[PDB]
């Protein structure tokens, strides 16, 4: 028997840990956790993004039909009266349509002015790419939006998230100018875009295809294939260099671990060429116009 | 090196202690049953029709001799004691305990039925989830039977009320994995029972707990079992040959 | 000689889990056509051999209790019948032992 | 001591919903104090690990090992809890997932060897434990294949990058 | 020890600083005492600084509880998720200013070793080195020995 | 080096195993089947073959008086050996004994044991290993084939 | 009619998958039947299965997987019967395997199985153009050393015979149909669903009406595994599996007044009943030549 | 698929193992008698 307090307390505090490590809780909200006060948390949201959001908007933008229909279940199972004022919560439906069409209008207008050379089906792929599930929760999720977010099911699957972040947009185009929302956006959604590729994104199937088309709108007559380098071609691993002579003028070069696919990445670097998406392109402009 | 195993576990009872005890065991209620009600084979088709099965209800609980004596006795060891309300509180009865023990809730339970109900109904039910639920009652219940057990060796009355219960319940018992093992939730099936509920008028509380569990004969046979079950014959030995049955 | 130093547990394990050491695996198990029971191709059914070992057993027992000494051996052939057979003529003037059992459905007449 | 192995078969699990798959069973049984040693009935228990359990006994019944009874028993008896207690048909559709053998309390003996010199003889038992699931046993996994181990070395040169280079 | 605990490489949540600066801390909550020896830092700091502090950090939610507690805290939760709990247990003043302006200046991030101390997104510019890539192509494309 | 040996070593020497096979041939030939160790009943075989050659030769040969004499320890055997074993073994050549092997025994020692019986004799027969049927697929086939040739002659 | 191959198989498939969801839901309810075993091993044992949804293999499961692995073919109480078809009522059953006494019907069951995995790879084998129509699999005797089916391919195809390469193909496909597992299935239809079943071909619409006219309640009894569907007098073995040496033998053109069929013989062996590698090619040899038993 | 050993007298029945015998014994005769006379073929 040891006389003492303070091991047998750290001890505790070692057995909590290792109940928590064996039993992993299930994820708890934060409003639910105890310090929280939302007016205070709205405020620090429109103040840490340099912004002057209106209260009224935000707490409409927050709410959501499941959570709605959830506190509507809840009223109908304990018996209470709440149509006074749980009935006048104000979707976040029309915040978040309007936050929706207007960032997509504004991505496809800074897309259209940053490379002219981009066809109606690329821009469209790096908008939706912009406005996919994927990047839109990843940066609502980085900006606590899925915090404040009135829902219930915690985990705020990716439609959820998605409408609570274009119903904040909605909110923040009304109350400010339109411009500030669009430096908002190029803020908050083309950087991450930093570092990416376009087919990345846009996923395309017959580059060869798409180059000799766009050749064929440019007035070029066609792209032929000739084998620059190689390296072995018995070998396990081969390396052939393809490039592309329109008029014997070499326009790009892919390497590849096949002559086929050397030719692929070659069609690939003369499209990205051609639209101006390049390594070498001109960096995003982040400056106050 | 002169070390040996302890505990070794074994069950033996000698009637020595058990006569040399100083205090006698005591009992909440009786052992079983001792005057089992054998009901009619036509009352199957008499529940088709209301009143005459109601008639023949409350002509044969007036009728017979030892049911009234029993129902006297009743009243007078303890007052307040009334027939016609005497079905309801079998039917709430019969519901709180079935609640109980979807709930798991042994204390209430305990409180509920008796001794001599509990095990039969916790025993092979303790591993497995049970999800049951009242939602009709094609027959209010109907008291046949009042009968009375004096032991006067300790001066103890214990009184058995026996009533029909004709009701519409569904079953759904489960596995301890979570897979359905006996039932659908959402069918409901129709049962008729018999209740059993026994009193001890000598103690000054004597709640009405339920005791036995009595089906006709001629009962309709359980629903199957969702599984399929095999049965094992006679292990032979090698020295012993196998006669066929005919 | 005395080891030098302590054997790790990785060497140890690699010694006494090596496959030579390991129990391997019989494929010549097989079911017994006559009651079922389990064994191998080359060996004899270990149910069937029981049930023959007993009956034997018991028939030499009967034989001995047949012969009142150790050294009184019969001088011609034997033959054991069961309840409900009678001797034949190819079977008579020999040792007859009689057995109540009935006549097994392993055990040919013959 | 430690009594965990008996107190796993008493977990109770939720109701499965409608449209998820049937949870196979899981059987939990073991024996305590055999007298058998450690490494002997885990060599017994190693034979028969991610078999099914009509070829375990099948190979028990002919093994010449004294704990290959004992572990037949074990696998017999726990045959029978999982028709009887659990909701498992198919008797013979159990395969065993996990088999191992634990040391236990030992005894202590004095052994003489001579000039009046002993030594300390452990007297030794071991707890055998085995876990049945009920199904088809999952099949062995076949050795890497040449095309399995070229994808491979392919894939570890291409996630090559040029260390300590910007 | 780089082999014992875990790395990372240079990362910044959100490409933070790159349109604009967002401060990563996103709330801080003191839990302290009225009557304990221990807390008379925190108490001296809430009385004086935290006011102040606040006023220039509007972006963060500060929380004070007074507690019957022996050992005073402070949780900083950032916008990434990320919890840093610190104990200010008998600390002046400057100290806890300090180390509140230290977590506020903190991206949040977990503290393990950087591999590179650098971070450069498609640094390839002009091209990226390749055995081909300063190798004068001969006529037709032979091999040293192969003969047209 | 044990090259061109037919003689496994038994018990305590030469004489112990002489006087082992002895005592195990007296017990077969009074009881007509027995079970012994595999390698006992394996060396057993020959010795029991050739008891019923030498009964064979006749009562008044002396030499098989004289063997049978040393052999069967028990002297009211030689009679039922001569009188018994001998007649009922007269077309039959070679094929005098069956040796089978038994599962191990259920001792600790799980030696590997045989069972040798006598033919004929008045004991319930073993479980014999026997053949497949000529029902059976491979056994048509073949019974085809068979007719096939004969049909080809 | 316009029909690819493909969507050929799909419809058969889903024909059979409706007509299996209607035998299924015929019975509302799930039934016990109590069928004994009369197996040697172990008398008295009794079962409590489901109707129309319990099998025999799941019986063979409930005793051990000795049954499972060795019990081809099922006796329920009067007749031959397959492992993967439901019980009806309640009965008796005994098992049957490859070396029992009399295995006559469990050779007859892995010879028919064989003649329908052999048909089954003739009909895909060939090209999409030509025309490739199965009549029927010609019971024959065990004694006979191979098994036929009988094909009628294209008019133009009645120059060529297959040789050495082609057999050879043949072989390796139906090696590789062995290679996966794909059990045999067995439902009772009627002439009238059957007729709609095949629909295409002559020979097999013949061949469904004359063994529905020698049945009062015109029941055919098709067999299906993986994604072909035939018809075949009585049951089959549970697994393609089981079938471990597998060749096709040889073919022989027979010519007729209306039409010329090509008779493929082929040889199997069980995996239970594998023979040496010379045995296996004198029965080969055997199988080589011309079988001719149809009546 | 525990697949048991097999060898070639296992599956035979009593009559076919002669036949075996014999089929493979003139068949060995005839193919030694084949090559017998190598110069003239
Ligand atoms: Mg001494
Ligand atoms: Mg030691
Ligand atoms: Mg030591
Ligand atoms: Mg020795
Ligand atoms: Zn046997």
């Amino acid at each position: 028997a040891k006389k003492g307090f303070r091991a047998a307390y750290r001890f505790q505090k070692e057995l909590e840990r290792w109940r928590l490590l064996r039993c992993p809780p299930p994820p708890v909200r934060r409003s639910e956790k105890p310090n929280w006060d939302y007016h205070a948390e709205i405020q620090a949201f429109g103040h840490r993004l340099q912004e002057t959001f209106s209260l009224d908007l935000l707490k409409t933008a927050f709410v959501n039909s499941c959570y709605i229909k959830s506190e509507e279940a809840k009223r109908q199972k304990l018996g209470i009266d709440k149509e006074a004022a749980l009935l006048n919560l104000k979707d976040n439906q029309e915040l978040s349509e309007q936050g929706i069409s207007f960032s997509q209008t504004c991505l496809t207008q800074f897309f259209e002015d940053a490379f002219p050379d981009l066809p109606t089906e690329g821009v469209t792929s790096l908008v939706d790419f912009l406005t996919s599930e994927e990047v839109v929760c990843h940066v609502a999720r980085n900006l606590a939006v899925e915090q404040l977010a009135l829902s219930a099911e915690f985990p705020v699957p990716p439609p959820v998230l998605r409408q609570t972040f274009f119903a904040v947009i909605g909110a923040l185009l009304q109350s400010s100018g339109p411009e500030r929302t669009a430096l908002f956006i190029r803020d908050f959604l083309i950087t991450q875009m930093t570092g990416k590729e376009l087919f990345e994104m846009w996923t395309i199937t017959n580059p060869m295809g798409l180059l000799v088309e766009e050749l064929k709108k440019r007035k070029i007559s066609a792209p032929e294939s000739r084998l620059t380098r190689q390296s072995g071609s018995t070998t396990a691993l081969p390396v052939y260099f393809v490039g592309l002579y329109c008029d014997r003028k070499l326009i790009a070069e892919g390497p590849g671990e096949t002559v086929l696919v050397a030719e692929e990445e070659a069609a690939r670097v003369a499209l990205r060429k051609l639209f101006g998406f390049t390594e070498n392109r001109r960096p995003w402009d982040y400056s106050k116009p | 090196s002169e070390k040996e195993f302890v505990e070794h576990a074994r069950k033996a009872g000698l009637v020595i202690p058990h006569e040399r005890l100083e205090r006698p065991i005591h009992l909440a209620c009786t052992a079983g049953i001792f005057d089992a009600y054998v009901p009619p084979e036509g009352d199957a088709r008499i529940s088709s029709l209301s009143k005459e099965g109601l008639a023949q209800r409350a002509e044969r609980l007036k009728k017979n001799v030892a049911s009234q004596l029993s129902i006297r006795k009743i009243r007078e060891s303890d007052p307040n004691f009334k027939i016609k309300d005497f079905p309801e509180k079998a039917k709430d009865i019969f519901i709180e305990a079935h609640l109980c023990l979807n709930n798991s809730d042994h204390d209430r339970l305990h409180t509920l039925v008796t001794e001599n109900c509990f095990p039969d109904m916790v025993w092979d039910i303790r591993y497995k989830t049970v999800r049951w639920s009242f939602v009709e009652s094609l027959e209010p219940p109907q008291v046949v039977q009042v009968r009375c057990s004096s032991l006067m060796n300790q001066g103890n009355i214990y009184g058995q009320v026996t009533v029909r219960m004709h009701t519409r319940q569904t079953l759904a018992i489960y596995d301890r994995f979570g897979r359905l093992m006996y039932g659908q939730e959402d069918v409901p099936r129709d049962v008729l029972e018999y209740v059993v509920f026994e009193k001890h008028l000598v103690d000054p509380y004597g709640s009405w707990r339920m005791h036995g569990k009595i089906i006709p004969p001629w009962a309709p046979p359980k629903q199957p079992i969702l599984k399929t079950v095999m049965i094992p014959g006679p292990q032979l030995k090698p020295w012993e040959e196998f006669e066929e049955p005919q | 000689a005395a080891p030098k130093n302590r054997r790790s547990i990785e060497v140890n394990r690699c010694r006494r889990r090596n496959p030579q050491k390991l129990i391997k695996v019989k494929n010549n198990i097989d079911v017994c056509p006559e009651c079922g029971h389990l064994k191998q191709k080359h060996i004899l059914c270990g149910y069937c051999y029981e049930k023959v070992r007993k009956e034997t057993a018991e028939i030499r027992r009967q034989m001995g209790k047949q012969e009142g000494g150790p050294f009184r051996a019969p001088t011609t052939e034997t033959v054991v019948l069961y309840s409900g057979e009678t001797p034949s003529e190819q079977d008579q003037g020999k040792r007859i032992i009689e057995r109540e059992r009935k006549r097994p459905s392993w055990f040919t007449q013959n | 001591i430690s009594r965990k192995w008996e107190k796993k078969n008493k977990i109770v699990y939720p109701p499965q919903l409608p449209g998820e798959p049937r949870r196979p069973a899981e059987i939990y049984h073991c024996r305590r104090q055999i007298k058998y040693s450690k490494d002997k009935m885990w060599y017994l228990a190693k034979l028969i690990r991610g078999m099914s359990i009509d070829q375990a006994l099948a190979q028990l019944e002919f093994s010449d090992k004294k704990g290959a009874q004992i572990i037949k028993e074990v696998l017999l008896e726990a045959q029978d809890m999982a028709v009887r207690d659990h909701n498992v048909e198919f008797r013979s559709n159990l395969y065993v997932a996990e088999s191992t053998s634990g040391r236990g309390q030992y005894l202590k003996r004095i052994r003489y060897h001579g000039r009046g010199r002993f030594g300390i003889m452990e007297k030794v038992f071991c707890h055998y434990f085995v876990k049945l699931v009920e199904g088809p046993p999952p099949p062995r996994e076949a050795p890497k294949t040449a095309v399995a181990h070229a994808r491979e070395y392919i894939q570890e040169l291409r996630n090559r990058t040029i260390t300590h280079a910007l | 020890t780089a082999r014992g605990t875990a790395s990372r490489f240079l990362t910044s949540v959100l490409h933070n600083g790159l349109g604009r600066y967002v401060q990563q801390l996103q709330r801080l909550s003191f839990s302290l005492s009225r009557d304990a020896p221990s807390s008379r830092g925190a108490r001296e700091f809430v009385e004086r600084e935290v006011t102040d502090f606040a006023r220039r950090n509007p972006g963060v939610v500060i929380y004070v509880n007074p507690r019957p507690c022996c050992v005073p805290r402070v949780v900083a939760e950032y916008l990434n998720g990320a919890v840093r709990e610190e104990s200010i247990h008998c600390k002046s003043v400057e100290e806890i200013a300090a180390l509140v302006q230290k977590l506020a200046d903190q991206s949040g991030l977990d503290v393990i070793r950087i591999r590179k101390p650098f971070h450069t997104d498609s640094p390839s510019i002009q091209g990226q080195w390749h055995p081909f890539t300063n190798k004068p192509t001969t006529l037709g494309g032979l091999r040293p020995r192969e003969v047209q | 080096i044990s090259h061109g040996r037919v003689f496994r070593r038994l018990g305590l020497g030469p004489e112990s195993r002489i006087h082992l096979l002895q005592n195990l041939l007296t017990g077969l030939v009074r009881h007509e089947r027995i079970e012994a160790s595999w390698a006992r009943v394996d060396e057993l075989r020959g010795y029991a073959e050739k008891l019923i050659d030498y009964g064979k030769l006749g009562d008044t040969n002396e030499r098989a008086m004289r063997m049978a004499d040393f052999w069967l320890t028990e002297k009211d055997l030689i009679p039922k050996l001569f009188q018994v074993l001998a007649p009922r073994f007269q077309g039959q050549n070679g094929g005098y004994t069956r040796m089978l092997q038994i599962p191990n025994r259920n001792e600790q020692d799980r030696a590997k044991m045989a069972v040798i019986e006598y033919k004929g004799n008045c004991l319930p027969p073993l479980p014999l290993p026997r053949r497949d049927s000529n029902l059976t697929l491979l056994n048509q086939l073949l019974q085809g084939l068979r007719q096939d040739q004969e049909a080809s002659s | 009619s316009q029909l690819s191959p493909t969507e050929l198989i799909e419809m058969q498939n889903d024909l059979f998958n409706k007509e299996k969801n209607r035998q299924l839901s015929l019975t509302p309810r799930t039934e016990k039947i109590e069928v004994k075993h009369v197996g040697k091993t172990d008398p008295g044992t009794v079962f409590v299965m489901n109707k129309n949804i319990s099998t025999p293999y799941s019986c063979a499961m409930h005793l051990s997987e000795w049954y499972c692995r060795k019990s081809i073919l099922a006796l329920v109480d009067g007749q031959p019967w397959d492992m993967y078809k439901p019980l009806t009522k309640s009965c008796e059953i005994k098992f049957l395997t490859f070396k029992d006494d009399d295995p006559g019907e469990v050779n007859k069951a892995y010879w028919r199985s064989c003649a329908m995995m052999m048909g089954c790879v003739i009909e895909r084998a060939f090209k999409d153009e030509y025309v490739v129509s199965l009549v029927r699999a010609p019971e024959v005797p065990v004694i006979a050393g191979a098994f036929c089916y009988d094909v009628v391919l294209d008019k133009r195809l009645d120059e060529w015979m297959p040789t050495k390469e082609n057999l050879h193909s043949f072989t390796k496909d139906a090696r590789a149909l062995i290679y996966k597992d794909l059990p045999f299935e067995t439902l009772e239809v009627e002439a009238k669903v059957a007729l709609e079943i095949f629909q295409h071909n002559k020979y097999k619409l013949d061949f469904i009406e004359e063994k529905a006219s020698q049945n009062p309640e015109r029941i055919v009894k098709l067999h299906r595994f993986g994604d072909f569907i035939d018809v075949s007098e009585g049951p089959l073995i549970p697994r393609t599996s089981i079938c471990f040496q597998y060749e096709v033998s040889a073919v022989h053109n027979l010519q007729t007044q209306s039409s010329l069929v090509r008779r493929f013989q082929g040889l199997s062996l069980p995996v239970h009943l594998r023979a040496h590698f010379t045995i296996w090619n004198k029965l080969l040899e055997r199988s080589r030549k011309m079988v001719t038993e149809d009546k | 698929h525990g697949k048991s050993v097999t060898w070639w007298d296992e599956h035979l029945s009593e009559e076919n193992v002669p036949f075996v015998k014999q089929l493979v014994s003139d068949e060995n005769k005839a193919q030694l008698a084949s090559k017998l006379c190598p110069l003239k073929d």
